[PDB]
């Protein structure tokens, strides 16, 4: 197959920036290269075809170029609606192959997460289950490390993490981490700690609660 | 031009599905139809092609055998049949139209895609649990409340706070698959002025099971 590699797998840029995305083929593709845009909602449209022909209805800030095995897609001035995943595809031979895709995000100033932790609700405890939830909200960059500790020992088992897409208005990310135990194991320990490590600080952010602290 | 998709999506391992892609807005026999697979793990995969005009079909050797492409010219519908379904077949499948441009083709119009979920799970309504700030004074000025929606199937659930009147400060996280069941959560940050002098309730709806649950967040 002709292997297609997109150089920057993910890219950060500020609105107004000139963005350029690379696509390399394993062998000369004779300019038969098309570009697709996948919006965060999963839908896809053709952007550019035959290396540099613009498809009807697409913004004039998108242009493409290249030859042989090297092609690029350039956004002249990044707009918010351009936040998406872009894919090159070769139409020189079968099977048709696509590049791995390049996802864009808006670059902004760093922002430390607002962390909050929540003890299992009593409704859940009645069912014999126990989930401790920790929200880490509105931070930038996306890279964050969360570790759970129970009486000084660390997490690992029973953790479910989930991230939101970059917020369209303030460009930050949010994350939620949940530690689930049985009611039996929960009631045999005192403290539960959610510990986050982010670029914004040399020392982790720690939020804890003690089971007995019934205020 | 428009490619409207859909076929069975919630299936069990070992079965087969026949998905459809109905074209409109142009002369169906004039353009070939391609099928593409996209697993949650980012990437796109070309499955095969079918030209309803000349009846030419071609497959990607990978899918050749597990896949059967057919077309019904009378109704302008393209079909793809997957068989011997496994967990690695769970993906979104798109159909796209080919258009000749001097030398090669461009996939110019795409269908919205059909999500194929292979699972053993049965329709199950969620357990909604109110999350009130714990133990010591959790937060100053603003207060963060949450709602844990655990163990439901299938997707999706819709979460709203105060029947939607509370839209600012809310974060609803993408559902995560735990043991073949989904779990998700949502948080809301209100000034210490509102709760608990003012009522905060999380409302979750699960269409698949016709379930609706209202959970008021009250002080621990």
């Amino acid at each position: 197959d002709i292997q297609m590699t997109q150089i920057p797998s993910s890219l950060s840029a500020s609105l107004g920036d000139r963005v350029s995305i690379s696509c390399r083929a394993s062998q000369d593709i004779n300019n038969f290269l098309n570009w697709y845009q996948q919006k965060p909602d999963g839908t896809i449209k053709l952007l550019i075809y035959f290396t540099s022909r613009s498809q009807s209805g697409v913004p004039s800030r998108f242009s493409g170029s290249g030859s042989g095995t090297d092609y690029s897609l350039t956004i002249s001035n990044l707009e918010q609606e351009d936040i998406a995943t872009y894919f090159c595809q070769q139409g020189n031979a079968l099977p048709r192959t696509f590049g791995g895709g390049t996802k864009l995000e808006i670059k902004r100033a760093d922002a430390a997460p607002t962390v909050s932790i929540f003890p299992p609700s009593s409704e859940q405890l009645t069912s014999g289950g126990a989930s401790v939830v920790c929200f880490l909200n509105n931070f930038y960059p996306k890279d964050i490390n969360v570790k759970w500790k129970i009486d000084g020992s660390e997490r690992q088992n029973g953790v479910l993490n989930s991230w939101t897409d970059q917020d369209s208005k303030d460009s930050t990310y949010s994350m939620s981490s949940t530690l689930t135990l049985t009611k039996d194991e929960y009631e045999r320990h005192n403290s539960y700690t959610c510990e986050a490590t982010h670029k914004t600080s040399t020392s982790p952010i720690v939020k804890s609660f003690n089971r007995n602290e019934c205020a | 031009v428009q490619l409207q998709q859909s076929g069975v999506e919630l299936v069990r391992a070992g079965s087969s599905v026949k998905m459809s892609c109905k074209a409109s807005g142009y002369t169906f026999t004039s353009n070939g139809i391609n099928w593409v697979k996209q697993r949650p793990g980012q990437g796109l995969e070309w499955i095969g092609y079918n030209n309803p005009g000349n009846g030419y079909i071609t497959y990607n050797e990978k899918f050749k055998g597990k896949t059967t492409l057919t077309v019904d010219k009378s109704s302008n519908t393209a079909y793809m049949q997957l068989r011997s379904l496994t967990s690695e077949d769970s993906a979104v499948y798109f159909c796209a139209r080919s258009e000749y441009y001097g030398g090669s083709y461009k996939f110019d119009y795409w269908g919205q895609g059909t999500t194929l979920t292979v699972s053993s799970a049965g329709t199950t309504p969620p357990s909604v649990y109110p999350l009130a700030p714990g133990s010591a004074a959790q937060t100053n000025s603003m207060v963060t409340l949450g709602c844990l929606v655990k163990g439901y199937f299938p997707e999706p659930v819709t979460v709203t706070w105060n029947s939607g009147s509370l839209s600012s400060g809310v974060h609803t996280f993408p559902a995560v698959l735990q043991s073949d069941l989904y779990t998700l959560s949502s948080s809301v940050t209100v000034p210490s002025s509102p709760r608990p002098s003012e009522t905060v309730t999380c409302n979750v709806a699960h269409p698949a099971s016709s379930t609706k649950v209202d959970k008021k967040i009250v002080p621990r």
